[PDB]
RNA sequence: UAUAUAUAUAAAUUGAUUAAAAAUAAAAUC
């Protein structure tokens, strides 16, 4: 397939099927597609660029042309008929994984499939192009779903330095509390909206040395006793798991958390069911896209004639 | 007139001024930094409204138009914060009334440009259990339950299958604490839904590794037709998947 | 109402000369279409000597003045086929199924987009001038189109009778 | 009430227990005398029919009291959505044919060879009533649909099944009978659709597919309400029944 | 059981002096 390159470039500003921060900003700053002061060919080309950046970036153009279905399906508000231009892709396995929130990208879902982490009706499918029929149940290994929806596991060095800084700031807080305890308690209540033993209960912590703690993670595990992370380096409660182990949702997840209509998801088991092919209905389309109907109809007119 | 237009933000932002020659910066990177805010020593961006997921069953989607491009907020008080000529984030000059004036549906709209896109509701776990009990145990058909709960039949069947898998996993305790935490997190990010032919099996004597099965068929309808179109060297090459999941040419 | 709802799209923008004795004088012609996308459309023309901006300005006002209601079938297409001859352009336009695109000449595409004609398939024979294409397009849209209700009343028949029978 | 009383000239609608008892006595004498005289039960029925018919006309004006005005009068509460007024009016101004025939058979066996007082009072109160035709039954079915009363629906399709046996129904031509039965089947389908019992509606359609011509205009409600839940199987079978043509 | 950590210094390739960018592209990490 297409070799990923400059997918998230800010100058180009093309939105991609990804949960990435750069993709989030590209979606944020775009506003809307500009089809004005343009000939029909230029409008069609812009619509192709915008829509084809999102729906099937990996698909080769001459392959997408063959996959493209000129005949669409539709089951007071207006039916958005031509948002179904890319509904054919929604039955591909990788797209189903991405829409089920079992991956942070269509490319990541592709790697999950190709690396044998995906099953469809209990048979391991290793081909991203496998098309889902209605009623199929597909599952992903829970470790990979947790990695996809979790923060990056810090290296040992990075988390060790983060712990260094946390000890520094915790010592600072307890120092300032000891100096001026009464108003510290009162002003903490001020945000939350006297017992002098309060500051007495708080206890210092010893600054660690990177040179001496390097390369000894079991030792560093015992040496940390912060109130919030007791006896584990930051983000590495069990260092043998693929994710930030005190499991934390990945950054910038709310913008891209859409619950698809055509899939029924079980996050507890990392399973999903393909209810139906996405279908447009009055005032609503089940093809999750960031572009308006004019862009989709321009892309549809492009692909009907193949750019003529 | 089409022009190669560098995708600058539609909203106004604080652009570059006179720069140290070795800065080698671009306006787009500054827009990125202003959209995010300061970077924490942990690597986080706490000042942003979108760094942290919601927890009250109300999805938090990007609203750049209703925000006028200002996407920074106090992590605790949740009151808006905006850049200042001093260079330190501070309170806005005036209230942005449009952040208060959000339509009910627009709260559920993922993308500003596409109004038709909307996020489906998550069924409550009690409702899933109720559907599973009603169908599997009481015997109410999927039609009756769909009419009862305002759901579609295929969604009901998918719910039954998923609750079966969930039951098995709970029986073996295959669910882990990380999985429970992810389930509870995702559940709180979405709005909650409110209620014949002749066949012969041949004899299998000992030592035979497989069994012939003969299905009746009629001449003129059974066979591989002669002179059939060869599509292998064409773009419409037909491809299928054997039940083992192996790609085969069908 | 006018600014917020009506959309303006330039259709023709050109320089036309009137060579006078002293020299070549060049003026700017602009032809625009204004439509609310909800069953009202109009065309406008403007001619300005000094800068095209004034031409487009007067064209926008003229289009606003000639804004007229346009018959529409299901608010998405023409009631039936329209075969129309206008000053050397032959427009053959056909209503289409829901979900069908605007598979027409580009000028007709902007006109339909402005006027809310979602569905149409057409061909332009004889001359293909954009000017004449647009003028004949609007004329054939409004003169050459009759509503099923109007046809039935003129024939003194109920809509159930006049409506076509389904065959398969 | 004013029209039924001929503007007040006839004091029929106003009643007293004195009038009730005296009229019961009078019709006891009349009917038990007429019972023996008739040659056969059929002739005794003919005499009772003539008596009740002439009695209705002398009792109240014939013109203002008929199927049409009664239909409008009972339609008032249905549109206004009051069940109690509708049922009171239906009971006070209507009688079922099979019930009348059973009462007359009972009194036939009683005289030839409180329930008896009840039957005499029934034949007396027939002056206030009109027979339940097919159209009135369909109106009461519409009332059941509007009010979502399962008991009323069950009562009415029991009474219609009984009324099919009585001679007024069999007097009509076969095509009219089949058309009215098709109308009632369609009303039952609408009731089971709105109640949400789709399977029984599809059952009613499937059972009588040959006897009745089912059009999409009849099953549009069912098809919509099935497509809302996406019962592709039931939608397919229903549409095949309709469009096999 | 705290948490918008802040301060300094040092460097900072090509183009350019800001809506002129190359460029999240590299490296690095999981
Ligand atoms: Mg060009
Ligand atoms: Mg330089």
């Amino acid at each position: 397939p297409r070799k990923a390159n400059l997918l998230k470039s800010l100058a180009r500003g093309r939105v991609r099927t990804s949960f990435n921060k750069y993709n989030l900003f590209n979606l944020y700053k775009k506003g809307g597609v500009d089809l004005k002061s343009k000939s029909l060919y230029q409008q069609k080309w812009t619509a192709k660029q915008e829509t084809r950046a999102y729906h099937g970036e990996h698909l080769t153009e001459k392959r997408w042309q063959t996959v493209f279905k000129p005949k669409l399906d539709s089951v007071i508000k207006e039916t958005p008929f031509l948002l179904q231009t890319f509904a054919v892709l929604e039955k591909r396995l990788d797209f189903a994984l991405f829409r089920a929130m079992f991956a942070s990208s269509v490319r990541q879902a592709r790697q999950f499939i190709l690396h044998g982490n995906v099953r469809v009706n209990g048979v391991k499918i290793k081909h991203p192009s496998y098309t889902l029929k209605p009623g199929d149940m597909f599952s992903v290994k829970p470790d990979k779903v947790l990695e996809a929806l979790g923060a990056k596991k810090p290296s040992f060095q990075e988390a060790l330095k983060i712990d260094k800084t946390q000890i520094v700031l915790w010592n600072k807080y307890v120092k300032e509390a000891k100096t001026e305890p009464k108003e510290v308690w009162e002003k903490k209540l001020e945000n939350f909206e006297f017992d002098p033993k309060w500051a007495k209960n708080l206890k210092y912590h010893d600054p660690i040395k990177l040179s001496e703690l390097e390369g000894d993670e079991p030792k560093a595990r015992k040496l940390i006793n912060l109130p919030w992370q007791k006896n584990y380096v930051y983000g590495r409660q069990d260092p043998k798991k693929p994710f930030f182990t005190p499991w934390k949702p990945r950054p910038f997840l709310s913008p891209f958390a859409i619950l698809p209509h055509h899939l029924e998801i079980s996050f507890k088991t990392c399973h999903a069911v393909y209810l139906r092919d996405p279908v447009a209905r009055p005032g609503q389309s089940e093809v999750i896209s960031p572009f308006d109907v004019p862009v989709h109809e321009r892309a549809y007119m492009y692909y009907l004639r193949n750019g003529k | 007139f089409s022009r190669r237009r560098i995708a600058y933000p539609f909203y106004p932002f604080k652009k570059l001024g006179r720069q140290h020659p070795k800065k080698h910066d671009t306006n787009l990177k500054t827009a990125m930094r202003q959209f995010l805010g300061p970077k924490n020593y942990k690597g986080e961006y706490v000042m942003n409204k979108y760094f942290t997921v919601p927890t009250n069953h109300v999805p938090n989607y990007i609203k750049p138009d209703l925000e006028r491009g200002q996407s920074l907020e106090h992590p605790v008080t949740k009151k808006p914060l905006q850049l200042r000529y001093d260079g330190t984030l501070g309170p806005p000059p005036v209230e942005n009334k449009r952040l208060q004036n959000i339509f009910k549906d627009r709260l559920l709209q993922p993308f500003p440009s596409n109004p038709h896109c909307k996020t489906n509701y998550v069924l409550s776990p009690q409702l899933k259990q109720s559907i599973f009990e009603e169908i599997t145990v009481e015997g109410l058909s999927a039609q009756q339950v769909s009419q009862k709960y305002g759901l579609k039949i295929p969604r009901v069947e998918a719910i039954v299958k998923l609750v079966s898998v969930e039951n098995s996993w709970n029986r073996r305790n295959r669910v882990s604490s990380d999985l429970k935490t992810m389930d509870e997190t995702l559940y709180r990010m979405f709005p909650v839904f409110d209620s014949n032919t002749k066949v012969i099996y041949g004899e299998l004597v000992e030592g035979e590794r497989s069994q012939y099965k003969f299905t009746n068929a009629k001449v003129g309808k059974v066979g591989y037709r002669y002179g059939s179109g060869n599509r292998d060297n064409k773009k419409d090459r037909r491809i299928g998947f054997n039940k083992l999941g192996q790609m085969v040419y069908i | 109402y006018i600014t917020r709802k009506l959309t303006m799209k330039p259709l023709v923008m050109k320089r036309v000369s009137n060579q006078t004795g002293k020299g070549k004088i060049a003026s700017f012609y602009a032809l625009v279409v204004v439509g609310d996308k909800n069953g009202m459309v109009g065309l406008g023309e403007g001619k300005s000597r000094e800068e095209m901006s004034k031409a487009i300005f007067k064209a926008h006002w003229d289009a606003v003045r000639n804004l007229k209601e346009i018959p529409r079938y299901e608010n998405r297409t023409i009631y039936g086929d329209i075969d129309f001859r206008y000053h050397g352009v032959k427009l053959h336009l056909r209503s289409a199924k829901p979900g069908f695109g605007l598979r027409v000449n580009h000028v007709i595409f902007e006109i339909c987009e402005c006027a809310g004609i979602k569905d149409l398939s057409g061909k332009v024979y004889k001359s293909r001038n954009d000017m004449n294409i647009a003028k004949g397009t609007i004329e054939a849209f409004t003169k050459a189109q009759k509503t099923l209700d109007e046809v039935a009343l003129g024939r003194g028949k109920k809509l159930v009778d006049v409506r076509k029978v389904y065959y398969s | 009430s004013f029209n039924m009383e001929n503007g007040g000239t006839r004091n029929t609608l106003t009643s007293s227990n004195e009038a009730a008892l005296e009229d019961i006595k009078k019709y006891r004498q009349l009917l038990d005398s007429f019972a023996q005289e008739a040659e056969d039960f059929n002739e005794f029925k003919f005499k009772v029919m003539y008596e009740v018919t002439k009695m209705q006309r002398e009792s109240i004006n014939v013109n203002v009291f008929n199927k049409i005005s009664l239909h409008t009068y009972l339609s008032i509460p249905i549109n206004l959505k009051q069940q109690k007024e509708f049922l009171r009016r239906l009971t006070f101004f209507t009688f079922q044919q099979h019930e009348f025939e059973a009462v007359i058979k009972r009194l036939y066996e009683g005289y030839r060879n409180n329930l008896i007082m009840h039957d005499i009072w029934y034949i007396t109160c027939l002056r206030h009533k009109i027979m339940m035709d097919t159209t009135l039954y369909e109106l009461v079915m519409k009332a059941a649909i509007e009010f979502q009363n399962e008991d009323l629906a069950k009562k009415v399709w029991n009474d219609r099944g009984k009324f099919r046996t009585t001679v007024p129904f069999l007097k009509m031509d076969q095509r009219i009978r089949i058309a009215k039965d098709q109308k009632f089947a369609h009303l039952m389908v609408e009731f089971f659709t709105k109640q949400g019992k789709y399977s029984d509606a599809i059952a009613i359609i499937l059972s009588s597919k040959n006897r009745f011509n089912w059009t999409y205009s009849m099953v549009r409600n069912l098809h919509k309400a099935l497509e809302e839940i996406e019962d592709r199987n039931s939608v397919e079978i229903l549409l095949d029944v309709v469009n096999k043509k």
